[PDB]
């Protein structure tokens, strides 16, 4: 779903430009100033990504721990299915 | 943390500037025509 | 980056199965 | 107009950044 | 803090092993 | 780093009780 | 395109604050772990342990 | 990059732990 909403947005920039293009082309304002500002606002992550390099990492450690929960309820799941199994051999 | 929080305060700007400029492109679309 | 990404994206898809 | 001719520079290496990014989820 | 509870529900997690293993037994 | 590591360290040792009990059970 | 950027605002906006979420998560975690005990309300545990995971795989998407 | 490998690290052996108990 991510991947949909993410092709999404790239769309709009793909025929936004392509419509700029076009524009220029014909005159040879308010969208350009909000394009600006855009640019202005993955260069300047760059510095920021120092700090989410951190922010990553924590979260790689949370997912860690949670698989090793999942692990030991599977391992009790299994268990459980193995007593079952040994009572139908009984009966 | 101080870094977190200006990095997602960040993308969400970038994200409000990106829906502006797509509604932006909208209008432009009905100044072609003119 | 775009490796790590991936990585995680499989290593989610783990523990969801 | 020279604003606009800089601008467009920059809206080109925009789209191709983009793409970068669109192509990189196509592929998974 | 993130790191040490981390540990913590490590140590839970290999209780509950140990428990089950009883089971099995 | 150091204290990075730390937490690093701590979480490599849970997981690798987890994997003494995974045994065990086989 | 506005669909989509208001699950990847959210997802921002998540990441902001995951430093509370976080603690309330490991907290989840622990709880989980304390029902499969009890069982050994178990599988209520269990369900709250991967819940936690989920929160966690779902941050990580984001960044 | 280093703390991300290490993540990445221990990602791997939840997955592993939960690989095992699976196919158990």
């Amino acid at each position: 779903i991510r991947l949909t909403n993410q092709l999404k947005s790239l769309k709009g920039l793909q025929s936004k430009l392509k419509d700029v293009v076009e524009y220029l082309d014909k005159v040879i304002h308010t969208i350009l100033g909000k394009l600006q500002d855009v640019f202005n606002l993955n260069n300047l992550q760059k510095a920021l990504t120092v700090k989410t390099n951190d922010e990553l990492m924590v979260i790689y450690i949370s997912n860690l721990v949670r698989s090793i929960i999942a692990f030991d309820d599977l391992i009790e799941n299994k268990i459980q299915n193995k007593k079952i199994q040994e009572q139908r051999v009984k009966d | 943390s101080q870094l977190l929080n200006e990095w997602s305060h960040n993308v969400d700007e970038l994200l409000e500037h990106i829906e502006t400029i797509g509604h932006l492109i909208t209008k432009e679309e009905i100044m072609h025509g003119l | 980056k775009t490796n790590i990404i991936e990585k995680a994206m499989d290593y989610a898809i783990s523990i969801e199965n | 107009g020279d604003q606009i001719t800089k601008m467009k520079d920059r809206l080109v290496e925009w789209n191709d950044q983009v793409e970068k990014l669109g192509k990189k989820m196509e592929a998974r | 803090a993130t790191y040490d509870s981390a540990l913590e529900l490590v140590g839970q997690l290999n209780k509950v092993v140990d428990q089950l293993f009883e089971k099995a037994s | 780093n150091a204290q990075y590591h730390l937490l690093v360290k701590q979480g490599d040792g849970l997981l690798t009780k987890l994997q003494k009990y995974g045994a065990a059970v086989r | 395109y506005e669909e989509k950027e208001e699950s990847n605002l959210a997802a921002t906006k998540s990441m902001v604050k995951i430093a509370e979420q976080y603690s309330k998560r490991i907290e989840e975690e622990k709880e989980l772990t304390e029902e499969e005990l009890k069982t050994r309300p178990k599988k209520h545990l269990s369900e709250t342990a991967d819940e936690t995971l989920e929160n966690n795989i779902v941050s990580v998407l984001t960044a | 990059e280093d703390p991300q490998q290490v993540f990445d690290e221990r990602i791997k052996f939840a997955n592993q732990l939960h690989d095992e108990y699976l196919v158990s």
